[PDB]
RNA sequence: ACAAUCUUCUCACAUGAGGUGUUGAACGAAAAUUUAAAUUUAGUUUGAAAUCGAUUGGUGAAAAGUUUUACCACUUUGU
């Protein structure tokens, strides 16, 4: 029992043990490997704005299932996480990298139809990091 | 009224009662020896137009009689920007 | 003119009177009435726009008809619960001889024929409490001291004295809302300073 | 006299204008008060205060 | 057996969770072991509660009804300082997740979607015995009329043993919020919950009811019934003598 | 001549009938004054209908009141046309409401002298009442 | 004067009794009950949100049968 947060890069290369939960919390940078690299259960964080994924999928005869949340049970500590980031220094000072990491990866996708970062909202992504506003990241 | 009624919790301790503050924790240490973040309102042209710019300010007062009007003309605009 | 806050405030003041008689009421029939006296000074210190009508009749009768008015009150049981009553109101405690002395002393008025009449003489309490033989200033100081006999009737001639909160300093007369810093309760001996602040 | 055309701040920014990194003054307890309290201490043990 | 010298007891329970078993009738991400909460109803030959009392009853009993894993919040008397180190040195972190001190209660939680918020954000919410008659304000209708009353654990002394024993204590026994009502309903236990269990954790409430509830006792029990959210009310007993019972009662 | 109809809501707790009559009376007299309140319990629903001798006097207190912060509340007073309103929005206005205490009622109709008539037309029907419930077992 | 008294624990012998205090609106299940409307009551949504929908049993306190209470509730409106 446990959990390990690990890049796909960091992960390729490596052999997966007998896991429970595989989850793709950002999109993968290489889909053509990802296709492939799948092969206890599988599951993918999407926001409604990179559908094309689905299609892409679709094209690559990849099955697939929908998973759906309830808004209500959803942990409402936005606020307290705010107020976490924004006190520690170096909670803070790592939000700000791996927003801006996590911006210029985006940005370098090689799918640009399907992760467009001009499609992203750059408000709600700092919200998941923690900001009430965006910081001021160069790209 | 209103505005000022939650201002007025904020105020900015005195003189006096700064130098009251740093005072009794100056006894301490001379005898021998952590606190919390201050809470106030911030104040000053270049201080306040620096917050506003770096979205760090919730509520912008500007007063409406500033005598070289120039120094606040810009103000309503760049808040309205922010 | 009348500002909609004040009106809301007075509702909120209102409520909070009507929750704090219905607590000192309900289940509370208990006081800790004071014990090693038998006299206690009673001054009105604060008052409501639109009292409920309970605390405006007990204030009539404990004679607390206007505010700085003060009274000398027999302790016992009847006078300490309605005293419980109007608490938030008074601000009461155990008056010395000192205390005594002076005020009747310096702003003991009676009551003659039912006008307000300064004691500035004995031939008029003579004429007035012959009966119960009571001739002086200093009899009528006894009697209120000792809780004596003719204590009732005394205390029915004088009329209640006016403790007027006093701003000689001039931050006290700048200030608003100045009453002395005139806390209510029970005050024990402090109120003797309180007194000797005014007479 | 035409009116006021706001061409440029109709529209809100949404990050903040300076991308300098926050220094580490504004997270702990303020040098400028510990400098002064370390300067009263001294002329509390000599006397002066 | 007090019911009425006999005691109908364990085949209508044992009956109604095989029941409950025999009507079973997008995929979902957030799951939880939730299920459907046994509920026992009362009849009395009259009012309970001369008027609502916002306290619930601690009726001890040795199945809980809180599942364990229920995040609890913890409403101390100032300073909350002592209590969070106290929590910390009971080692009661994974249970007692937060410690709020009346007064940071009273003033950081003041709108009613900050109530919300909070309310949603635990489970369970434990409060000290001296600061429970204060709780009716500070926690509105959004606290003690959705479904979620405050618990009357008694931690005065302040040590870590009697900490884990009154928490213990509070997971252990349900609780009932007496009302003004010639009916009420009480949770004895869950569909996964055991006939022989919700058996006892019935005759246990019942008891309990009849001791500091119902203050004529047994005989001022009109009927019982058990019931979960969409079942019939089963009965299990009624008053053999109520006849003659509201005759000399009325 | 047309008398006007404001309507106010947000009301603070506080801003009860009496407060806001004699707070709007200093706008202007005042005729018909509701506040709307549940009916169970009898509390208020923090919104009001005040009916001024005029619509212009009505038109100033909206353009008065509308937005006023008040004990953190913005106040909302819109003036309603004749229009939309209607015939017995003030049913029961400058009238005190009855807070009915419905549960006290409740006990002393469950607890009252009866007689033996009456006591067996309550407990009458005590063996089907299981037999409605035996049919569904 | 947008300020005020919603209790940071009691009493009795580790034990019992007590603490009378909750915004409104909307959705909603099926139950115990009592004398068609009334009491409890699962589970949810919400900026202290609002545009007719008021129900009407009983208790008395002051002015003069009458009008005035805007939590007068059965310990029932002024010791």
């Amino acid at each position: 029992k446990g959990i390990l947060l690990c890049t796909n890069v960091a992960a390729r290369g490596l052999d997966i043990p007998a896991v429970d939960w595989i989850v793709q919390y950002d999109p993968p940078d290489d889909p053509r490997d990802y296709i492939h690299r799948v092969g206890g259960k599988s599951l993918m964080f999407l926001a409604p704005s990179e559908l094309g994924f689905l299609r892409y999928l679709k094209t690559a005869k990849v099955s697939l299932n929908e998973f759906e949340f309830p808004a209500n049970k959803v942990a409402n500590v936005q606020s307290q996480l705010e107020k976490l980031v924004s006190k520690n220094y170096y909670l803070q000072q790592s939000a700000k990298d791996g927003y801006r990491s996590y911006l210029q990866a985006y940005a370098s996708y090689s799918l640009k139809s399907i992760f467009d970062i001009n499609k992203l909202d750059l408000a709600k992504v700092a919200k998941s990091f923690g900001f009430a506003h965006p910081p001021n990241v160069n790209i | 009224t209103q505005v000022f009624k939650l201002l007025n919790k904020y105020r900015p301790e005195t003189a006096a009662e700064k130098k009251q503050r740093l005072v009794a924790e100056a006894e301490a240490v001379a005898n021998g020896k952590v606190s919390k973040k201050p809470y106030n309102v911030k104040y000053g042209l270049n201080h306040v137009v620096a917050l506003i710019e770096a979205k760090k300010a919730k509520l912008v007062l500007i007063a409406s009689d500033v005598d070289p009007i120039e120094l606040v003309v810009f103000l309503p605009a760049l808040c309205k920007k922010m | 003119f009348k500002r909609a806050e004040t009106f809301i405030n007075n509702y909120r003041q209102r409520e909070r009177e009507r929750i704090r008689l219905n607590r000192s009421a309900k289940n509370k029939g208990d006081i800790f009435v004071p014990d090693e006296t038998k006299l206690l000074f009673v001054i009105r210190i604060a008052g409501v726009k639109n009292m409920p009508p309970k605390i405006r009749k007990v204030l009539r009768l404990l004679r607390l008809s206007r505010i700085n008015n003060a009274v000398f009150v027999r302790n016992n049981k009847a006078v300490a619960q309605m005293l419980r009553i109007v608490e938030p109101y008074v601000m009461y405690g155990i008056p010395n001889l000192h205390s005594v002395r002076e005020l009747i002393y310096k702003r003991g008025f009676g009551k003659i024929n039912g006008q307000r009449i300064a004691l500035s003489d004995n031939a008029l309490i003579e004429e007035a409490l012959g009966k119960y033989d009571v001739i002086s200033i200093e009899d009528i100081i006894h009697e209120i001291y000792n809780v004596g006999s003719h204590f009732k009737e005394v205390t029915k001639f004088l009329w209640p004295f006016t403790l007027t909160p006093v701003k000689h300093s001039l931050m006290e007369k700048k200030v608003k809302h100045f009453n002395e810093g005139r806390k209510a309760g029970y005050c024990g001996e402090e109120i003797n300073e309180l007194i000797k602040k005014q007479v | 006299y035409p009116d006021y055309d706001d061409f440029f701040t109709n529209t809100v920014r949404e990050t903040p204008l300076s991308s300098a990194p926050e220094p580490k003054r504004r997270f702990a307890p303020s040098k400028h008060e510990q400098k002064r309290i370390l300067q009263l201490a001294y002329a509390i043990r000599k006397g002066r205060i | 057996e007090l019911l009425g010298s006999d005691a109908p007891l364990e085949k209508v329970c044992s009956a109604l969770l095989e029941y409950e078993s025999k009507r079973k009738s997008n995929l979902l991400e957030d799951e939880q072991d939730d299920i459907e909460p046994v509920w026992l109803q009362l009849a009395t030959l009259k009012f309970i509660g001369n008027n609502r009392k916002l306290i619930p009853y601690k009726i001890a009993i040795k199945n809980p009804v809180i599942p364990s894993s229920s995040e609890a919040c913890l409403i101390v008397k100032d300073p909350q300082r002592v209590y969070k180190d106290l929590v910390n040195e009971a080692g009661l972190s994974k249970v007692v997740t937060r410690v709020i001190g009346l007064s940071k209660l009273k003033a950081k939680w003041n709108s009613y979607e900050q109530k919300r918020q909070l309310r949603d954000q635990f489970d369970i919410f434990l409060a000290d015995d001296r600061v429970i008659p204060m709780l009716p304000r500070i926690l509105g209708k959004t606290f003690y009329q959705k479904s979620k009353v405050p618990v009357p654990v008694k931690i005065s002394k302040g040590t870590a043993e009697q900490l884990k024993r009154e928490v213990v204590s509070a997971y252990g026994a349900t609780y009932f919020n007496s009302a003004p009502c010639s009916s009420f309903m009480i949770k004895c236990g869950h569909v996964s919950n055991t006939s022989t269990e919700l058996a006892e954790n019935v005759e246990s409430i019942l008891q309990f009811v009849s001791k500091h509830i119902v203050p004529d006792g047994a005989k001022g029990i009109a009927s019982i019934h058990l019931k979960t959210s969409q079942s019939i009310a089963i009965p299990l007993w009624n008053n053999p003598n109520l006849k003659e019972l509201i005759a000399s009662s009325r | 001549k047309k008398k006007g109809v404001l309507y106010v809501g947000r009301l603070p707790h506080g801003f009860y009938e009496k407060q806001m009559r004699m707070y709007f009376s200093q706008f202007g007299p005042v005729l018909r004054l509701r506040m709307s309140r549940n009916r169970k319990t009898g509390s208020s629903k923090h919104y009001a209908f005040i009916e001024f001798e005029s619509l212009d006097v009505a038109n100033v207190v909206a353009e008065t009141m509308h937005n006023y912060l008040l004990y953190g509340k913005l106040l909302q007073c819109k003036v309603i046309p004749e229009d939309q309103v209607h015939e017995n929005m003030f049913k029961g206005a400058d009238v005190p409401f009855k807070r009915i205490p419905h549960a006290t009622i409740a006990r002393l109709q469950h607890e009252k002298p009866l007689s033996k008539e009456k006591a067996d037309k309550l407990i009458t029907r005590h063996n089907r009442k299981l037999k409605l419930k035996k049919r569904k077992l």
